[PDB]
């Protein structure tokens, strides 16, 4: 960011925040499904995923 | 009157049914009878304490 302009810095922060939020939700869902608790898939496939 | 009610009884026996014929399954219990697993109500992550056998 040393040579970037303000718009580029704001876009970098937007990318960072989108990735961070997606990653937080991803970890939540990953642990949720790794604990079992995967009902949508269970019901859709008729079997325990 | 005896003949009248004899004819009435004949007509009753011919045209009337004891029961509507509803499926017996709707009368059988589901919970507490030991046959819970048949209905697959709690299949995802089933409760271990409930016996797996469906014999009742
Ligand atoms: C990065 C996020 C992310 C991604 C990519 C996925 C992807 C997937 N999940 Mg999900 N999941 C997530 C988060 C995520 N999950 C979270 C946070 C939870 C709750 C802890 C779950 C709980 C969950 C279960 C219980 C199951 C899945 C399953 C699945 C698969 C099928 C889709 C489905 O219906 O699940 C989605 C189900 C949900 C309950 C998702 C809830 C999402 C919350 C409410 C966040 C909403 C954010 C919102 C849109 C933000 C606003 C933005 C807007 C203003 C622009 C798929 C691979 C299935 C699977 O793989 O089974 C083997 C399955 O059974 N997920
Ligand atoms: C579908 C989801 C998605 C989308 C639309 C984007 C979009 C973007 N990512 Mg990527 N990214 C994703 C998932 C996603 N990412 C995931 C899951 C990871 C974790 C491995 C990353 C890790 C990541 C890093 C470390 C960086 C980006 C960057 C970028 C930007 C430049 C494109 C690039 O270099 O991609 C190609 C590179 C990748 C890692 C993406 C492929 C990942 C696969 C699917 C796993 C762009 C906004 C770069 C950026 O502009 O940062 C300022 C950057 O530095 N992403
Ligand atoms: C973002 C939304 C969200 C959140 C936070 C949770 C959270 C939970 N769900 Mg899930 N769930 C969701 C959406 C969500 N659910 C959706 C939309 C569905 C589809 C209907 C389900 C379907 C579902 C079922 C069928 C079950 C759960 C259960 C659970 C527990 C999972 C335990 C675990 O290992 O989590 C991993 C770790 C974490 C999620 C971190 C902890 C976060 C909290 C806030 C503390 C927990 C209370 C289980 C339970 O006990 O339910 C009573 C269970 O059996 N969920
Ligand atoms: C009736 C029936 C069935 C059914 C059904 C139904 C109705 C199922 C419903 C499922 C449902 C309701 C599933 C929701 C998923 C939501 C997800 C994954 C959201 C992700 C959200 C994400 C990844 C968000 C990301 C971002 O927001 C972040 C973090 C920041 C923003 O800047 C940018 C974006 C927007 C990218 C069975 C049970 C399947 C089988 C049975 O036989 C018959």
């Amino acid at each position: 960011t040393s040579k970037k302009s303000k718009e580029e810095i704001l876009e970098l922060r937007a990318i960072e925040l989108k990735h961070g939020r997606v990653a937080m939700l991803a970890v939540l869902g990953w642990f949720h499904v790794a604990a079992g608790f995967h009902i949508i898939g269970d019901l859709a496939t008729g079997t325990y995923l | 009157k005896e003949q009248q009610f004899a004819w009435a009884k004949a007509y009753y026996r011919k045209y009337n049914q004891e029961t509507d014929g509803k499926d017996p399954k709707y009368s059988k219990p589901s919970t507490g009878a030991g046959v819970f697993r048949k209905f697959k109500i709690d299949w995802p992550n089933p409760d271990p304490s409930i016996p797996d056998t469906t014999d009742g």
